[PDB]
C-alpha cells in the first residue's frame, strides 16, 4: 500500500496479518515523528513514528531501539491482536505477547492521514477469526505460515539466483566478511554503526563487505539444492571453494579459498543450501561437499592466526557443527541481505 | 631567552594576500608552542592562531579558520602566517609569541616570550 | 716469603676445619647476599618510580648504569685500601657506607639526588667480592680450598631470590600511598645492616698481621681459631703448643703511595703474563655474560609487544549523535568516525588511537590517556574540561574554536610481574652449576673447569635462533645462566690462588673493576641489537667467549699448592 489516493483495498474476535514497514529515516523521524497515520481501519490499525497502535481503549507497543532486530524495520512480521471482550485484548508479534490492554466497560486497507509521499507498507494474508485465540493457537498459526518450501533472505523474501547478497553471521551480527587477497582466505571484520541518543535508535550499516552470488550448479533457491557460490570482486566473479589438501585449523577445520587457481590441483566448489535449524528465523546453512560425495562440513568461522597476519576469524568449512545442532546459538548460520529500498543508512 | 622578530608586513590593497615570517633564535625552538596574537586600535590582544611543537597540528581561534593559515619550518627556525582576503577590519599589530607549556592556550598570560611585532594596514 | 707460607699452611692444616670456618662462611655470605640484593633494586623499581619521579628513557638508562659505575669505582677503591688497612675494617666501612646510603635512598624525591644516592650505594657495595673472597681464603688449608670458596658464592643467589620475593610482595600493593617501591627499597637495605651486625664479632685475618710484622696479633687470632674449633671437635684436649710464627695529611700521602705501588707491582716482571691473561679473561667473560643477561628480557618484552600489536582490533566508520560514554577502552583503533554533540565523562584510554575522525560540538571531562593519539582528526567547538590531553597527543589534526580548561597536573612525559618471575627463574637456575662446580673444582681442576664451562657457554650461545617464542627465551636464559656460573666460580678461585697475599685484594679488586667496566659496555652494546638481525649477538658473544677460553687455557695451574 502506497500513499496514493488510488491505492486502496475494500472488502464488504481476533485479527491477524503479515506486515512489512520500511525503516524510518532520521530526518523523517525528527520531522514527522508525532503525526499518526493509520494502515487498516474499520477498531483500527495505525502507525506513529516507531510505534504500532491498536485503536478501539487503545494499545501502544514501542519498537526496540536496535533497528537491526526491530519489528517495524524492513523485515516481515506476523501480527495477532486478540480481542476478548469479556476480559481484555492481547497483541502477539511472531507468536510473542508484547502487551495488552484492559478493555472493560466498553474494511479499508490503505494509508490514511499520512503526509509522507514515501510511506508504503505491505500487507499480506489478512484474516479475521470469530473468537479469541490462545497461545497454542497463535503458535500453531505462526508455525503454519512459515515452512521449508524455500529459503528466505534477510527481509523474508525468497532467495533468487543471479542476485547480489551480503553475508552476515547470525551469531556475531556486528561483523562483515572481507577478502584478504585473491586466491586467499576471507575474514570477519567489524561493521560501521550508527547511533542516535536523542531519537534512541541504533544499528549497524548493512551494505558493506563482500557481495556474493548463488548460482545453479548446471527461479527461486530451493532447500537442499546444489549451488556454486561466487564472490564479486572488482567487476569479476571469483569461485569459492576449498582446494585439495589445503591448510586448515586442527587438520579438520578446512579453510575455504576464493578464486583459487593452482595448476595440477583439484578445487572443490559444490555446496548445498539447507535450512536445518531455527525455522522461525531467516538464515541459511551451507554444506560444502567434495568430488567423492563426502561432506567436508558446513561453512563456519574459527579464531586463529594465519602467518604473520593478526588474529582473526577465518571462514572455514568444518564438520564439527553437525554435532551441536541442539545448541542455542551456532556459528554456521548466515544472513543473505540483498540491497533493499526500505533500508537506507542514516 | 628566545628572541622573536616578525617581518613581512606592509600596506595591502583590499582583498589582497600577505605573509608574515616570525624567526626565532637559539637551539631551543622545538620546545615551544608558537602562537600569533593581534592588537587592533582600542581593543586588547586577541589570540588568532597557533601551531604545535612539530608543525603537525594547528589551533585556530573562532572565525579565524579559513582566512588565516599558520605553519612552521623547523629547518629554517621560523613560523609563517598566511592571510588572504584581507578586509579593513584586519588592521592591527600582529605579535608572535612562544609558550613552553604542554597544552594549547589562548590567554596572553600563559605565553612566556613575545615578539617585537609588525604593522599590517 | 715462601718459607712463611709453608709454616702458616701447617697451622691451619693441623687444627682442621671447625666451627670457625663455618661461622666465617655465614657472616661473609651475608655480605655477598647484600651485593646480590643491591644488584636488582633499581631494576625492579623503574616501572613503578617512572611515574612519581618524572623519568624519561635517558634517565632510565642512566639509572640502570649508575649501579655498575658505582660498583666499578668501589671495587678498585676498597681493593686498594684493604691491603694497607686490613680486611675486616675496610669491609665494615664499605658495608656501612652501603647501608647508610641505601637507607637514605628511599626518602629521596628528586631524580638527581636519587642518582647520587644510588651511585654512592654502589660505591659502598663494590668492595664485597674482593674483600670477602680474600679475607676468607686465609682460613683454609690447601687440602680442600677450591670446594670451600665455591660454596661461598651460593649466597649471591640467596640475595637475588630475596630481592625478587620482596619485589613481588611489596611493589604490587599500589594502593598503599610515599608509595610502595620506597618501602621495597627500605626492605632491601636490611642485608647490609645484618652484615655489619655480624661482621663486628669476627677477628682480623692472621695473614694480614703476619705480613705487616704484627706477629703477636696473628698468634692470638690463630689461638682464637684453635680454641673455637677445639671447643666441640673430636679431640678438645690438645693445647696450642705452636709457638710464634716466622717474623719478617702524612698518612693520606702514605696510603696513596702504598696503594699506587701495590697496584703497579702487579704489572711487574713476574706478574705481567698472569695479569694480562686475567684482564682478558675477566673482560671477555663479563662482556658476554652481562650482554646476554640483559638481552634476554628485552627480547621477551619485544615479543610481548609484537603479540600486543597482533591482538589489536579496528572499528571503522562509526557515527554517533547525542550520546554519553563513561566506559574504559584498551588497545583499539577507531578509523573514519563522525561524532556530533556527544559527551565523554570519566573516560579512560590505554593504547587507543583515533584516525580520520571528526568531532563537532563534543565535550570531554576527566579523561586520562596512555599512549593515545589523534591522527588526521578534526575538532570543531569541542570543550576539554579537566583532561590529560597534551599537545603532542594530536597528530595532523585541526582544532577550530576549541578550548582547554582546568588542565590536569602531573608529569608531561607520555609513558606515565613477568620480570620478577623470569629473574627468579634465572637466579634459581644458577643452582646446579654452582653445585657441580663446588663438588668438582678440586677434582677436575680450576683450569679445566673454567675452560670447559667457557666453551660450553660459547657453543650454547649458537642456539639463540632456535628459540623464537616467549617460552623458548625463558628456557634459553635459564640454560645459559645455569651452565655459565661454573666459569665464574672457577675464575674467582683462580684469581685468589695466583697473586700473593700482599696483593690478592688489590689484584682481585682491579680485575673486578674491569669486570664492572666491561659489564657497562656490554649492556650498552647489547641493548641496541634488538630490532636487528638475530645473528649479531650470537657472533659477538661467541667470539668473546672464545677469546676468553683460549686465554684462560693459557694461564698456569694452581691446584694442590700452598697459598703463597
Ligand atoms: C565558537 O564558540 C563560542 C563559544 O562557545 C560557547 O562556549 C564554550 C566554552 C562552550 O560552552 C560552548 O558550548 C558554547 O557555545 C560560540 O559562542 C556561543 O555561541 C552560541 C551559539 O548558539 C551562543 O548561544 C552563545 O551565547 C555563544 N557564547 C558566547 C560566550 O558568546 C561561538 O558561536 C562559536 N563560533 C562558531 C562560528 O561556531
Ligand atoms: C576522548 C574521547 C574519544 C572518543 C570516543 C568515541 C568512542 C565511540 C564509541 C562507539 C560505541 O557506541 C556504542 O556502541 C554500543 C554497542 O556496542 C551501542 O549500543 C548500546 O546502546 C545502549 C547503551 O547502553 C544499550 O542498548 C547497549 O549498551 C548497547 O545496545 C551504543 O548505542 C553506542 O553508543
Ligand atoms: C586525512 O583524512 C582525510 C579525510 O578526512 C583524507 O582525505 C580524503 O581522502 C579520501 C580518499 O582518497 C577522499 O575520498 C576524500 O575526498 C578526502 N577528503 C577530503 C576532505 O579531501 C586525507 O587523505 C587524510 N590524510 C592522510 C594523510 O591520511
Ligand atoms: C557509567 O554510567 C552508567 C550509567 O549511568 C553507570 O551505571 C556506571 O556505573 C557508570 N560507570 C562509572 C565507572 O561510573
Ligand atoms: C663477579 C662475582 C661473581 C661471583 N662468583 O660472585 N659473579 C658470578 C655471578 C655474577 C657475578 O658477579
Amino acid at each position: 500500500l502506497v500513499n496514493n489516493e488510488s491505492s486502496e483495498v475494500i472488502v464488504h474476535f481476533t485479527v491477524s496479518f503479515w506486515l512489512r514497514v520500511p525503516k524510518v529515516s532520521a530526518s523523517h523521524l525528527e520531522q514527522y515523528g508525532t503525526n499518526e497515520y493509520s494502515i487498516i481501519s474499520s477498531w483500527s490499525v495505525s502507525l506513529k513514528g516507531n510505534n504500532l497502535i491498536w485503536t478501539l481503549r487503545q494499545i501502544t507497543f514501542r519498537d526496540l531501539p536496535d533497528k537491526f532486530n526491530a519489528y517495524l524495520a524492513n523485515k516481515w512480521v506476523f501480527i495477532t491482536i486478540t480481542n476478548d471482550r469479556l476480559s481484555s485484548a492481547n497483541l502477539y508479534i511472531n507468536g510473542v505477547l508484547m502487551g495488552s490492554a484492559e478493555i472493560t466497560g466498553l474494511i479499508t486497507l490503505k494509508l490514511d492521514r499520512c503526509n509522507n509521499n514515501n510511506q508504503y507498507v505491505s500487507i499480506d494474508k489478512f484474516r479475521i477469526f470469530c473468537k479469541a485465540l490462545n497461545p497454542k493457537e497463535i503458535e500453531k498459526l505462526y508455525t503454519s505460515y512459515l515452512s521449508i518450501t524455500f529459503l528466505r533472505d534477510f527481509w523474508g523474501n525468497p532467495l533468487r539466483y543471479d542476485t547480489e547478497y551480503y553475508l552476515i553471521p547470525v551469531a556475531s551480527s556486528s561483523k562483515d566478511v572481507q577478502l584478504k587477497n585473491i586466491t586467499d582466505y576471507m575474514y570477519l571484520t567489524n561493521a560501521p554503526s550508527y547511533t542516535n541518543g536523542k531519537l534512541n535508535i541504533y544499528y549497524r550499516r548493512l551494505y558493506n563487505g563482500l557481495k556474493f552470488i548463488i548460482k545453479r550448479y548446471t527461479s527461486f533457491v530451493k532447500s537442499g539444492d546444489f549451488i556454486k557460490l561466487y564472490v564479486s570482486y572488482n567487476n569479476n566473479e571469483h569461485i569459492v571453494g576449498y582446494p585439495k589438501d589445503g591448510n586448515a585449523f586442527n587438520n579438520l577445520d578446512r579453510i575455504l579459498r576464493v578464486g583459487y587457481n593452482a595448476p595440477g590441483i583439484p578445487l572443490y566448489k559444490k555446496m548445498e543450501a539447507v535450512k536445518l535449524r531455527d525455522l522461525k528465523t531467516y538464515s541459511v546453512q551451507l554444506k560444502l561437499y567434495d568430488d567423492k560425495n563426502a561432506s567436508l562440513g558446513l561453512v563456519g568461522t574459527h579464531n586463529g592466526q594465519i602467518g604473520n597476519d593478526p588474529n582473526r576469524d577465518i571462514l572455514i568449512a568444518s564438520n564439527w557443527y553437525f554435532n551441536h545442532l541442539k545448541d542455542k546459538i551456532l556459528g554456521c548460520d548466515w544472513y543473505f541481505v540483498p540491497t533493499d529500498e526500505g533500508w537506507t543508512n542514516d | 631567552q628566545v628572541q622573536l622578530v616578525e617581518s613581512g608586513g606592509g600596506l595591502v590593497q583590499a582583498g589582497g594576500s600577505l605573509r608574515l615570517s616570525c624567526a626565532a633564535s637559539g637551539r631551543t625552538f622545538s620546545r615551544f608552542i608558537m602562537g600569533w596574537f593581534r592588537q587592533a586600535p582600542g581593543k586588547e590582544r586577541e589570540f588568532v592562531a597557533a601551531v604545535g611543537k612539530s608543525g603537525d597540528t594547528t589551533y585556530y581561534a573562532d572565525s579565524m579558520s579559513g582566512r588565516f593559515a599558520i605553519s612552521r619550518d623547523n629547518a629554517k627556525n621560523t613560523v609563517y602566517l598566511q592571510m588572504i582576503s584581507l578586509k579593513p577590519e584586519d588592521t592591527a599589530v600582529y605579535y608572535c609569541a612562544a609558550d613552553s607549556s604542554y597544552f594549547y592556550h589562548t590567554h596572553e598570560s600563559e605565553y612566556d616570550y613575545w615578539g617585537q611585532g609588525t604593522q599590517v594596514t | 716469603r715462601e718459607e712463611l707460607a709453608q709454616q702458616y699452611e701447617a697451622i691451619l692444616r693441623e687444627c682442621g676445619h671447625g666451627r670457625f670456618q663455618w661461622t666465617l662462611y655465614f657472616v661473609l655470605g651475608l655480605a655477598l647476599m647484600a651485593d646480590g640484593v643491591e644488584v636488582f633494586v633499581v631494576g625492579f623499581v623503574l616501572p613503578s618510580a617512572e611515574k612519581d619521579m618524572c623519568l624519561s628513557d635517558s634517565n632510565k638508562g642512566m639509572l640502570g648504569l649508575i649501579v655498575y659505575l658505582g660498583m666499578m669505582v668501589g671495587a678498585f677503591l676498597w681493593g686498594g685500601l684493604a691491603d694497607r688497612l686490613g680486611r675486616r675494617q675496610c669491609l665494615l666501612i664499605s658495608l656501612s657506607v652501603n647501608s647508610v646510603f641505601a637507607f637514605f635512598s628511599s626518602f629521596v624525591q628528586g631524580y638527581g639526588t636519587f642518582l647520587f644516592c644510588r651511585l654512592l650505594s654502589g660505591v659502598g657495595i663494590g668492595g664485597s667480592i674482593p674483600i670477602v673472597f680474600s679475607y676468607f681464603s686465609e682460613f683454609l688449608a690447601q687440602e680442600k680450598r677450591g670446594e670451600h670458596l665455591s660454596w661461598l658464592c651460593m649466597f649471591w643467589m640467596i640475595g637475588g631470590v630475596y630481592a625478587a620475593a620482596m619485589a613481588w610482595a611489596i611493589i604490587p600493593h599500589y594502593g598503599w600511598s610515599f608509595h610502595s617501591w620506597r618501602v621495597f627499597v627500605l626492605v632491601c637495605a636490611f642485608p647490609s645492616v645484618f652484615a655489619i651486625g655480624a661482621l663486628t664479632t669476627q677477628p682480623e685475618s692472621p695473614r694480614f698481621f703476619l705480613e705487616n710484622g704484627k706477629h703477636d696479633e696473628a698468634w692470638m687470632v690463630l689461638k682464637q681459631v684453635h680454641d673455637t674449633n677445639m671447643r666441640a671437635k673430636g679431640h678438645p684436649e690438645r693445647v696450642f703448643s705452636v709457638t710464634h710464627i716466622k717474623t719478617i695529611g702524612v698518612r693520606a700521602l702514605s696510603l696513596g703511595g702504598q696503594v699506587w705501588g701495590n697496584f703497579l707491582s702487579c704489572f711487574g716482571p713476574e706478574y705481567r703474563r698472569i695479569t694480562l691473561m686475567m684482564m682478558g679473561v675477566w673482560f671477555t667473560m663479563s662482556f658476554s655474560y652481562y650482554g646476554l643477561t640483559v638481552w634476554f628480557p628485552d627480547m621477551i618484552r619485544h615479543l610481548q609487544a609484537v603479540d600486543y600489536a597482533a591482538r589489536t582490533k579496528v572499528f571503522p566508520g562509526e557515527r554517533v549523535e547525542h550520546v554519553t560514554f563513561n566506559f574504559t577502552l584498551e588497545n583499539q583503533i577507531h578509523r573514519g568516525g563522525q561524532y556530533f554533540n556527544d559527551k565523554f565523562i570519566g573516560l579512560r584510554l590505554k593504547s587507543v588511537s583515533f584516525e580520520d575522525s571528526l568531532f563537532e560540538e563534543c565535550y570531554f571531562e576527566d579523561v586520562t590517556s596512555s599512549n593515545t593519539f589523534f591522527r588526521n582528526c578534526t575538532f570543531i567547538n569541542t570543550v576539554f574540561y579537566n583532561t590529560d590531553l597534551f599537545e603532542y597527543k594530536f597528530v595532523n589534526s585541526r582544532l577550530v574554536n576549541s578550548t582547554f580548561l582546568h588542565n590536569k597536573e602531573g608529569c608531561p612525559l607520555d609513558v606515565t610481574y613477568m620480570v620478577y618471575f623470569v629473574s627468579f627463574l634465572g637466579t634459581l637456575a644458577v643452582l646446579p652449576g654452582n653445585i657441580v662446580s663446588a663438588l668438582l673444582m678440586d677434582k677436575i681442576g680450576r683450569l679445566r673447569m673454567l675452560a670447559g664451562s667457557s666453551v660450553m657457554s660459547c657453543v650454547s650461545c649458537f642456539f639463540l635462533s632456535f628459540g623464537n617464542s616467549e617460552s623458548a627465551m625463558i628456557a634459553l636464559l635459564c640454560l645459559f645462566g645455569g651452565v655459565s656460573i661454573a666459569s665464574w666460580n672457577a675464575l674467582d678461585v683462580l684469581t685468589v690462588e695466583l697473586y700473593p697475599s700482599d696483593k690478592r685484594t688489590t689484584a682481585f679488586g682491579f680485575l673486578n673493576a674491569l669486570c664492572k667496566l666491561a659489564a657497562v659496555l656490554g649492556i650498552s652494546i647489547f641493548t641496541s641489537f634488538v630490532g636487528i638481525t638475530k645473528a649479531a649477538p650470537i657472533l659477538f658473544a661467541s667470539a668473546a667467549l672464545a677469546l676468553g677460553s683460549s686465554l684462560a687455557l693459557k694461564l698456569p695451574e694452581t691446584r694442590g699448592q700452598v697459598l703463597q
